[PDB]
């Protein structure tokens, strides 16, 4: 899961 | 937004289409190209090609269960090209580039007629 | 193989099957969770969802064209995951965290699951 | 376009  | 996103999400859906296209789960069309037919999803052939995008939002063709492709159409070709749609891996050989390039065209899938494109200059 | 791949084209056909959704283009099953209806296509339910999978496999109800979800979910928690299906962005805030996990760990979305639980034990 |  990433900071889009 | 202040989403958080999952990187492979997409490819995971990507895999899980094509599982299910390998077990013949939900297709809803078959794809006539000369004496070949592929079973397909409508939905993954409109998200992957201009021609089929205008084919399944038509009133009249979106209710068809088979299509039949111009026969000028390689089923090589035309095979390399939803293995593509449906993994993004494009099998191109120096025996294929002509059939898969035409049928890319025909198709109207753009960044394979672009990679195609530039692998027939570069051997000019 | 000696296949080269397109980066970009998961992320994109996912791009492509949720403008298909928002348009209502080839949806083919509505899920009702209580008083609300969500329309979407099977394939992509099936693809995200170990409980959609199941449902949609099954001989019977691979036919149906309206599923009812058990009344204890959310349907804001459903709206919040059904977005993440149709593009890898999890809408998960301090509010809904609990609904949107109840709701992945009854649709079988692994990851998700994952994120939420994490999520919790950083608050505790 | 990648070398996968
Ligand atoms: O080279 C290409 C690939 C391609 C795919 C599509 N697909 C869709 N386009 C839109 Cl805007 N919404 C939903 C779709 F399924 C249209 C045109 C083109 N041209
Ligand atoms: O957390 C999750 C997400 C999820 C999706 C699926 N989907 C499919 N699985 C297979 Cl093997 N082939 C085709 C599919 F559409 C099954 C189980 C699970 N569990
Ligand atoms: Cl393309
Ligand atoms: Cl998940």
């Amino acid at each position: 899961w990433v900071i889009p | 937004d202040s989403c958080i996103q999952f990187t492979r999400h997409a490819s995971d859906v990507l895999l899980n289409l094509n599982r299910l296209r390998s077990r013949d789960i939900l297709t809803d069309v078959v794809i006539v190209v000369s004496r070949e037919q592929f079973r397909a999803h409508k939905t993954v052939l409109m998200a992957c090609s201009g021609l089929f995008y205008s084919i399944f939002t038509d009133q009249l063709k979106c209710n068809l269960s088979v299509i039949n492709l111009d026969p000028e159409i390689n089923p090589e070709g035309f095979c390399i090209l939803l293995d593509f749609m449906y993994t993004s891996r494009l099998n191109l050989r120096e025996g294929n580039i002509m059939a898969v390039m035409a049928t890319a065209m025909y198709l109207q899938m753009e960044h394979v007629v672009d990679t195609c494109r530039k692998f027939i200059k570069a051997s000019e």
